[PDB]
DNA sequence: CATGCATGCATGCATGCAT
DNA sequence: ATGCATGCATGCATGCA
């Protein structure tokens, strides 16, 4: 819930996942996200919706979109001696969707 | 504060909430005295404002006298004038009652004289007073705006502090003769430390 | 319009009683005539009126039987009006300079400032007249009913401005006709006069332009201050409030931040009917006299003589610090030496050495360390108490701020600048961040601070003495670990202390009974047990220490030879233990300097100009006993 | 007025060489021979002469009028002198110039936070350091008006800050009302500048902070004081009412205060003269030596214990530490400065680091070097920031506009910057020094500013070993707590080790204790030492000869013939050697560096870091091989 | 809205102890 | 010898004027 640069007006802006409903979200550098991004992507990929409770606005928004993501392995080189789950930073709950 | 509407203007109401913002107590001028040395005589002027009385009175041209009718110069006698204390506070809907996730509602209250300092911010309060309206929401002006309304506030005449959990105010009861007699009678028994102790939880 | 009302006052009779008092009262000739003679003769810029004198004068006139008026009551109720009445009388009875020198508003001619002094309480009880001007009041008890009266407020100063000029009577001159116009000013802002108003200019068709003349104007000295409430006055669960003070005339520079004071003044008012308020200062009274204001008046000499001639003064003055705390005699001696201090030294070249003593107390829980820093912060005239947690390093040194009164930008100082020429007692020394203690090093050694952050590139001055309290690494003492590792202060910080006491609590069935009896007596009766020892009151002790601080003993050679031998002995004896790792550190020259300073202070307390050898013996004994608990 | 112009007229180790001549007559003659128009006047010379005893006090109370009286008297005396002797040179050009007098050494002050309102419009003196200086402000003295109906023009003069506007044309033919118009670009203007002055703690009572003042300088004393200089000013105390608004004319009762500058003095006896190499493109900047002082300088230059005497004279109250003193002395002189026009540029400034046990007089030495320097700031390590040392962006409170200010390392240009607690200082607050210690420059690129600033100074740093005490159980490079690239820049690294020894213990104890026998106790005084160093810095620039090149190369390859157990030799040891040898040559007033100076350079480098008493293999100190000596 | 200082909260790294 | 827990020191977020 941000402020508009020109109209001095509040705006409820959903992320790329709520803005890509009935479309596709293309995510680059998928392995270098902070806590907020991981939580948002987890909710989107679990329930295909995003909740929000900010500044008097309590609502839910639809995020029925497909996700295509790109990433790089730990250390910058894939190690075939280990399972894929140990070559990437992503945990299992996000890697099972 | 949430359920106060335009239907209740100009009525005596009682409102409970949380004190959110107090002000700095200040004096207000109510009578101004003067001395004229040339004639050796004392004069006095009186002043009034909207929030002094409940009824409406034609405004008077407040002007501080500087020269006597005969022309003799005047000097102020600050010690013989009259001043009355004045505070303004803000009350809000308690967190224990306000709906979750929605911005709360507020109302201003005006206190004066002997009700000017009896509560502190963050306390639970109950104010009994008259809900009033003041000014002109652009009505007098030929062209001011079409998106404003009249200003409202409460002329407090009673304030009570309420005791809650995890709150600053401390509970208190009025003890009667019966209560004191019973306490004194009960304190005689030898097992008192056990009676008062097994009764906890 | 403007009706009239009748009052019992009479501003004619009172002016006559004013003149009678002012030229007929005696405690030598008339009392106030002499003061006016000094004013004429150019030796006095201030005249002060004691209301006790007025009260006594009117009581004597009542004894005479002739009816009079209650002048003091009239002044107490309406005090801003009597200032000019007194000034008028003082301008009609002034003498002519017996010595030699080398219409217009009356204030240009006056060169003196009138101040009223409140009415004492003892005089009131003497003459049965309850005094309203000498009743201290909190900043929260001053309400509208007091506007216009003469009152007193007790508090602690927080902020003070810089003296500035304020114009009371602007003067002008006309180049066309040559007249002089005078404008009086009694507001924060003003509009100047523009065109000439004389008879000639009025008659003529060419009116001249006026010009301000700075030299002829009546410029006064203005300062402003802020005063808060003491924590003993705030109600249960509230926050203290503040109040403003104006100072004009020859009272400027009489209030400094951090000083607990009683200030007397007139409570005067400042689009609405609401109004701001302020106190016009008339008389200040400090609760603890500054040491650097001492004079050997006859009374103070009489008082100090009794202490001098009463035998033991070192033990009497050491047993009198916190007389409700049992034992700890050596600790109290080293803390009494903390107050006096050594003797600073400038070698004439670009070098200087401090003269203050820093002390540290490290001990076990429940040995009354804190309750001795709270008594030392109270005996000292400019004491400060801080706790390790509640501190920031900056909060101790300084930061920036802006002055509301003037427009200058100013630098605000922390607790170590408020304690200048005083004790800065730091509690919980170990628990404050090590990145916050490192700002204390320069203060301890060079007695300065050096700020090089944005906006400010400068230095301060902090002539402070540090009394620190701390605890071992893990609560209680661990005899197994080394003494050095048990404590948690680096060697550099340890060297900067001169006394470091170890108050370990070792139970023993015999001595605990004495402590128990002392404490439980302190509780059953609200005073200390001993009926043979009568502790010196804080005022008499402060007065003696102030007299002692004026000396500057020097040393002979017969003591220098002893000092050198002892230093060699200690510095050789220390290496064995330090290598053995059961030690406290390694002796350095700072140990020698500390011994010298302790000897100087012991010499000063004796009122001597030379350092005896029994002083270097007491100093060495103290530095030895400092660690005589680890060798239990 | 007649009494003043007469009294001043007639006014205008005992020795008799030049003390029996008319002091001001020669000045008046040199002034008319050279075309100068100022005659600095020492006030005490006025107090001395019997006749001008009242005039002194009058000047102390009525400066603005007495100054004009003196100026007119000096002009009249010049005219009388030229006419009386029938001198050949013309007396026409003199009438086309103006003359002034700049009194100084007026009765001392007490502190600007103790002056009362009854001191307004009086002469005073202050001493402080400069922080900021506004650009040139054009002030008006004459106004130019033109007639927009007849094209006639007028010139009006100013009077106490007001201009009078002609209400009617002054021509008879044309007298149209309110027809005049001001033409800004045809008017006349003078210069003005405003400077911030921070007073030194000459005296400050208990608990007060520093106080900053504003000074105004007019006409010819504009852009004469830079930021960082320490000066003594003499001028008038003034007051002014300030307008509360740019539209409304309601004045504020509380008055502002400032000082009008009439004289500024820069040089001081108890410090060196500013380096002359940094003001080449830029008021007595430097002290002037007579031939009698130069004679003493030359005589001292030929003593057999010059290098010992000079070192021992610095900080006379410190005991021994002869090598530390020698290094600091060579620091002050510095190496010769070179100017390239095909390559880059190199400068000789010597940085020194002092590491050692507590209580070894590391702070006292830095305080001495601070007080015997022209420019420099003594800042500890704790109270500093990366910006507070280099430069900041700020807003004035008497304008409300933007400006870049100068930090600690810029206020010390041409001098020495002293830094205590070099170890208890942040790793990022310390990186800004990387550019300032080899490039002698400060590149800034922040919002609205992109520039590079010269900061050409030397560093004197004091640091404690990790764990406070120094234990010879670890390598030397581990007791210190600095990384490689920062520790290579320092030219000298000094180890100050404590050692228990009854002999030195007794000697130092007797030294320290000799200061407490009295309350106020071969060493050349301070002023002569400063004069010597200033002359040497300004005049002698030694050159390198082939005999020394072969020694420098050999000694450096020798240090390189010798992992990470100690400070490995880099290419900056060779340059350190060159600079130290040049400084040693400069001390003796020679103009050629020879073998005996390169040898001193190498000896001092090796002695600094206790190399004669260290094991080359394990790299740890042998406490038995270190002696005070 | 950018600059730079002081408070307070959060995180990640290192060291010590226990299994 | 390895892993886990605790304490400390470095970083960021806020808040500011
Ligand atoms: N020697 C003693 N004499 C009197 N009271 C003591 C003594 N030792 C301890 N006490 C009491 O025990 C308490 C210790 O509190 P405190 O000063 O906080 O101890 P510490 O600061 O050492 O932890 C005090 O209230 C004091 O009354
Ligand atoms: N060689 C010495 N010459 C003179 N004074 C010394 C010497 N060594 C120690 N001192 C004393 O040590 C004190 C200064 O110590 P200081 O320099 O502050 O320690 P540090 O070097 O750790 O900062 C002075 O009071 C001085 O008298
Ligand atoms: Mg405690
Ligand atoms: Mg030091
Ligand atoms: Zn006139
Ligand atoms: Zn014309």
């Amino acid at each position: 819930v941000r402020k508009d640069p020109i109209t001095k007006e509040w705006t409820l802006e959903g992320g790329a996942l709520v803005l890509a409903d009935k479309g596709v979200c293309l995510i680059d550098e998928f392995d270098k996200m902070n806590d907020q991004d991981r939580t948002s992507i987890h909710e989107a990929m679990e329930q295909q919706s995003i909740s929000i409770s900010k500044a008097g606005i309590v609502t839910t928004l639809q995020a029925r979109c497909s996700i295509i993501a790109a990433a790089n392995p730990n250390g910058g080189r894939y190690n075939s001696t280990l399972p894929l789950a140990q070559n990437v930073s992503l945990t299992e709950p996000i890697l099972s969707r | 504060p949430r359920t106060l509407t335009a239907q209740h203007l100009n009525k005596l109401v009682s409102v409970e909430g949380i004190v959110t913002k107090t002000s700095l107590v200040r004096p207000k001028l109510i009578r101004s005295v003067h001395y004229a040395a040339k004639t050796g005589r004392f004069h006095y002027r009186d002043y009034t404002d909207a929030t002094t009385t409940l009824t409406t009175r034609i405004p008077t041209p407040a002007i501080y006298p500087t020269e006597d009718t005969e022309g003799n110069k005047l000097t102020t006698e600050y010690g013989y004038s009259t001043f009355i204390d004045h505070q303004r506070i803000t009350v809000q809907e308690m967190p224990e009652m306000a709906p979750a996730g929605q911005l709360p509602r507020s109302i201003d209250v005006i206190l004066d004289d002997d009700l000017v300092d009896k509560t502190k911010p963050g306390d639970r309060v109950n104010v009994v007073g008259v809900f009033k309206s003041l000014g002109a929401g652009g009505m007098n002006q030929s062209n001011s705006n079409t998106l404003i309304g009249f200003k409202t506030l409460i002329l407090g005449n009673t304030v009570y502090p309420l005791h809650a959990r995890s709150t600053g105010v401390a509970a208190r009861q009025m003890l009667t003769d019966f209560d004191i007699r019973n306490i004194n009678k009960l304190s005689k028994k030898k097992d008192i430390f056990d009676i008062l102790s097994q009764s906890l939880a | 319009a403007l009706p009239s009302i009748q009052l019992p006052v009479d501003y004619n009779n009172l002016f006559n009683e004013i003149t009678d008092f002012l030229v007929t009262f005696k405690q030598k000739g008339p009392k106030y005539m002499a003061m006016l003679q000094k004013v004429a003769n150019r030796e006095l810029n201030s005249v002060i009126i004691d209301l006790d004198d007025i009260l006594q004068y009117q009581n004597e006139k009542f004894l005479q039987g002739t009816q009079a008026d209650d002048l003091v009551s009239a002044i107490q109720q309406n005090a801003n009006h009597f200032t000019e009445l007194f000034c008028r009388a003082i301008d009609n009875n002034m003498p002519l300079p017996t010595k030699e020198i080398d219409l217009f508003p009356p204030n240009l001619t006056r060169r003196y400032f009138l101040y009223f002094k409140p009415l004492s309480q003892n005089c009131a009880r003497r003459y049965r007249k309850k005094a309203i001007s000498s009743k201290p009041l909190s900043v929260r008890q001053i309400k509208g009913d007091f506007l216009g009266q003469l009152i007193t407020v007790r508090g602690i100063i927080t902020r003070v401005s810089d003296v500035k000029p304020a114009v009371e009577v602007i003067a002008y001159t006309c180049d066309q006709c040559g007249y002089e116009v005078f404008q009086e000013v009694n507001s924060r802002t003003f509009t100047p006069l523009s065109e000439c108003t004389s008879e000639e200019c009025s008659q003529n068709q060419t009116k001249g332009q006026l010009f301000m003349s700075t030299r002829a104007s009546k410029f006064s000295a203005f300062q402003e201050c802020k005063i808060q409430e003491l924590s003993q006055q705030v109600p249960v669960g509230h926050i203290p409030r503040s109040l403003n003070i104006h100072v004009n005339g020859t009272l400027v520079r009489s209030l400094s931040p951090g000083d607990i004071v009683d200030v007397t003044g007139i409570f005067l008012p400042a689009a609405g009917l609401l109004t701001e308020t302020y106190l016009e200062a008339q008389f200040v009274r400090q609760h603890k006299k500054k040491f650097a204001s001492f004079s050997l008046t006859s009374d103070v000499e009489e008082r100090v003589m009794e202490l001098i001639t009463s035998g033991d003064v070192y033990n009497r003055l050491a047993k009198s610090i916190a007389p409700e705390i049992y034992g700890n005699l050596d600790v109290k001696k080293a803390l009494l030496l903390l107050l006096v201090g050594g003797v600073d030294k400038r070698v004439g070249d670009g070098m200087k050495i401090r003269g203050d003593i820093n002390v540290c107390l490290m001990g076990d829980p429940g040995v009354a360390k804190s309750q001795l820093l709270k008594a030392i912060c109270k005996i000292s005239p400019r004491g400060v108490y801080t706790t390790g947690k509640g501190s920031s390093g900056v909060g101790l040194t300084a930061a920036v701020m802006k002055d509301p009164v003037t427009d200058e930008m100013i630098l605000e100082g922390g607790a170590l600048v408020l304690a200048d020429n005083g004790i800065c007692c730091i509690d919980e020394f170990d628990k404050m961040d090590e990145s916050d203690r490192t700002a204390i090093h320069e203060v301890m050694e060079q007695q300065t601070i050096s700020i090089s952050k944005a906006g400010i590139n400068t230095t301060l001055n902090a002539r402070t003495s540090i009394l620190a309290a701390a605890n071992p690494l893990y609560g209680r003492y661990n005899p197994r670990l080394s003494p050095l590792d048990n404590i948690n202060l680096p060697a550099a910080l340890l060297s900067r202390f001169d006394i470091l006491f170890l108050m370990l609590d070792i139970p023993s069935r015999d001595d605990d009974e004495k402590l128990a009896e002392h404490v439980t007596y302190v509780h059953m009766h609200n005073k200390q047990p001993d009926l043979d020892f009568t502790p010196v009151e804080p005022s008499k002790m402060r007065e003696y220490i102030a007299y002692a601080k004026t000396k500057r003993p020097v040393m002979s050679e017969a003591v220098n030879d002893y000092v050198v031998q002892a230093y060699i002995r200690l510095r050789q004896d220390s290496k064995r233990e330090m290598d053995s790792k059961f030690s406290f550190g390694q002796a350095t020259p700072r140990t020698l300097l500390g011994i010298i300073r302790l000897s100087q202070a012991l010499a000063k307390l004796r009122l001597a100009d030379m350092v005896d050898i029994d002083d270097v013996e007491e100093a060495l004994r103290l530095v030895r006993v400092s660690k005589e608990s680890l060798y239990q | 007025i007649q009494e003043c112009t007469t009294n001043f007229r007639n006014f205008l180790f005992i020795n008799n060489t030049t003390d029996e001549e008319l002091y001001y007559i020669k000045q008046l003659n040199e002034m008319r021979e050279l075309g100068t128009s100022n005659l600095n006047l020492d006030a005490r010379n006025l107090l001395a002469y019997k006749q001008t005893e009242d005039l002194y006090h009058q000047l102390l109370n009525y400066p603005q009028e007495v100054i004009s009286i003196m100026d007119q008297t000096i002009k009249d005396c010049m005219v009388s002198l030229i006419v009386d002797n029938n001198l050949d040179y013309d007396l026409d050009e003199i009438e086309t110039k103006f003359y002034k007098v700049r009194p100084y050494n007026v009765g001392s002050c007490k502190g600007m936070r103790e002056l009362n309102p009854n001191d307004i419009d009086k002469l005073i003196n202050l001493k402080g350091l400069v922080l900021r200086s506004t650009p040139v402000i054009p002030d008006m003295k004459v106004a130019f008006f033109k007639c927009n109906v007849c094209d006639h023009t007028m010139a009006v003069e100013i009077d106490r800050g007001v201009i009078q506007e002609p209400a009617r044309c002054e021509r008879i033919d044309c007298n149209e009302p309110n027809s005049m118009s001001l033409i800004h670009n045809r008017c006349s203007f003078a210069d003005k500048q405003v400077i911030k002055l921070q007073e030194t703690p000459d005296f400050v009572p208990d608990g007060q902070t520093p106080h900053s003042i504003s000074l105004c300088v007019y006409d010819e004393l504009v852009d004469s004081c830079r930021a960082g200089d320490r000066i003594e000013v003499t001028g008038t105390f003034r007051s002014i009412p300030i307008r509360a608004n740019s539209r409304q004319r309601v004045l504020k009762s509380l008055y502002k205060t400032y000082v009008d500058v009439v004289h500024v003095k820069k040089v001081s006896d108890k410090r060196l003269d500013v380096d002359t190499s940094t003001i080449e493109q830029e008021v007595e900047e430097v002290r002037q030596i007579t031939d009698q002082d130069l004679a003493k300088i030359r005589e001292v230059a030929a003593r057999e214990d010059l290098y010992s005497l000079l070192a021992r004279s610095i900080a006379p109250s410190i005991y021994e530490l002869e090598d530390v003193k020698k290094g600091i002395l060579l620091q002050l002189f510095g190496g010769t400065n070179k100017t390239f026009t095909k390559g880059g540029r190199y400068r000789g400034d010597i940085n020194i680091l002092l590491c050692g046990d507590p209580s070894t007089s590391k702070s006292q030495i830095l305080q001495y070097v601070h007080k015997i320097t022209p420019r420099g700031v003594y800042t500890s390590g704790k109270g500093s920031s990366a910006v507070g040392l280099t430069a900041y962006i700020t807003r004035d409170v008497d304008t409300k506009q933007l400006v870049l200010e100068s930090g600690a390392l810029v206020l010390s240009d041409g001098g020495v910057c002293c830094i205590d607690e070099f170890d208890k200082m942040s790793d990022s607050t310390r990186s800004v020094l990387h550019e300032v210690m080899e490039q002698q420059t400060i590149s800034i690129a922040k919002a609205g500013i992109i520039t590079t600033l010269n900061a050409r100074s030397s560093i004197l740093a004091s640091a404690n070993p990790i764990g406070s005490r120094y234990n010879p159980n670890l390598p030397v490079t581990e007791n210190i707590d600095l990384p490689p690239p920062l520790l290579s820049r320092f030219d000298l690294v000094y180890l100050v080790l404590d050692k228990v020894d009854e002999k030195n213990d007794r000697e130092l104890a007797k030294h320290l204790t000799n200061l407490y026998l009295e309350d106020k106790p071969d060493v050349l005084p301070v002023e002569f030492l400063t004069m010597y160093i200033s002359y040497a810095k300004e005049h002698i620039h030694p050159i390198i000869t082939e005999a020394a090149k072969t020694e420098l190369v050999r000694a450096y390859v020798g240090m390189r013939k010798m992992d990470e157990k100690r400070i490995t030799a880099t290419t900056r040891q060779l340059e350190s050697m060159i600079r130290l040898a040049e400084a040693h040559a400069k001390m003796k007033l020679k103009n050629v560096v020879e073998l005996e100076d390169v040898q001193e350079a190498v000896r001092l480098i090796r002695s600094a870091i206790k190399d004669y008493a260290t094991d080359p293999k394990t790299g740890k100190i042998d406490m038995n091989l270190v002696q005070t000596g």
